[PDB]
């Protein structure tokens, strides 16, 4: 038996969930279609200093554009990523709804909040406004699915929480689809700096 | 110490072949996707 975890990937339509999960090439080539739920389960293997860990990532077929997801989608999830789009404020405004829907079925499973599309110049949801994770004591990351920026961070955090090893490391990155856009290094440094500064501040 | 060495599946558990969720022995169908125990 392999060490594997059901990871539900939820968030508004158009936030980039499919693109993000698809970055992992073997997860895409070996994905399993669940017809009863209209789901694609991507097996994303990561190699840690203590062996392999597989996140079976559940990706919708777009149903979230028309309403909430059925119980079966969330059932027996062991972790989750909630994604929004930093170029669309309303996707961040819906984050509490996704969190509530998720905890209603799965309760207090480890969860990572991700703000996608940070490669885009005109960023609407800046670090100072991103506060929901601090209210629920969750981990947050900026990501860019199209540039692989920070792709591994949510999965490393989740692995550390699930295994109970804060020193767990990925000894090598998974094979990922080549970046379709460039993430300016200085822009990434600036956004990470803004994030830590925002962490200094307190939440009104 | 590798966590894969000490990892054991629960007695009677079966992995769903359609969606990979771990199910209980007394569950004839997958609790997540309703696919039938192989
Ligand atoms: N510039 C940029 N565009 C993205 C990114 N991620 C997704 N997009 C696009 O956002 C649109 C919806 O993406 P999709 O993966 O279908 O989002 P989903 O509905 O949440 O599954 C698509 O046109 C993507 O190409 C990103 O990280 N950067
Ligand atoms: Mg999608
Ligand atoms: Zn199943």
């Amino acid at each position: 038996p392999q060490v594997q975890f059901k990871l539900v990937l939820v968030g508004d339509g158009g936030t980039g969930k499919t693109t993000f999960v698809k970055r992992h090439l073997t997860g895409e080539s070996e994905k399993k279609y669940v017809a009863t739920l209209g789901v694609e389960v991507h097996p994303l293997v990561f190699h840690t200093n203590r062996g392999p860990i597989k996140f079976n990532v559940w990706d919708t077929a777009g149903q979230e554009k028309f309403g909430g997801l059925r119980d079966g989608y969330y059932i027996q999830a062991q972790c989750a990523i909630i994604m929004f789009d930093v170029t669309s404020r309303v996707t961040y405004k819906n984050v509490p709804n996704w969190h509530r829907d998720l905890v209603r079925v799965c309760e207090n499973i480890p969860i990572v909040l991700c703000g996608n599309k940070v490669d885009i110049k005109d960023r609407k949801v800046k670090a100072k406004s991103i506060v929901f994770h601090r209210k629920k004591n969750l981990q947050y990351y900026d990501i860019s699915a199209k540039s692989n920026y920070n792709f591994e961070k949510p999965f490393l955090w989740l692995a550390r929480k699930l295994i109970g090893d804060p020193n767990l490391e990925f000894v090598a990155m998974p094979a990922l689809a080549p970046p379709e856009v460039v993430m300016d290094p200085a822009l990434a440094a600036q956004y990470e700096h803004d994030l830590e500064v925002a962490q200094t501040t307190a939440l009104p | 110490s590798g966590f894969g060495d000490k990892f054991k599946r629960p007695v009677g558990s079966w992995e769903c072949p359609v969606c990979c969720v771990s199910n209980k022995a007394e569950d004839s169908r997958c609790v997540s996707c309703t696919s039938e125990k192989p």
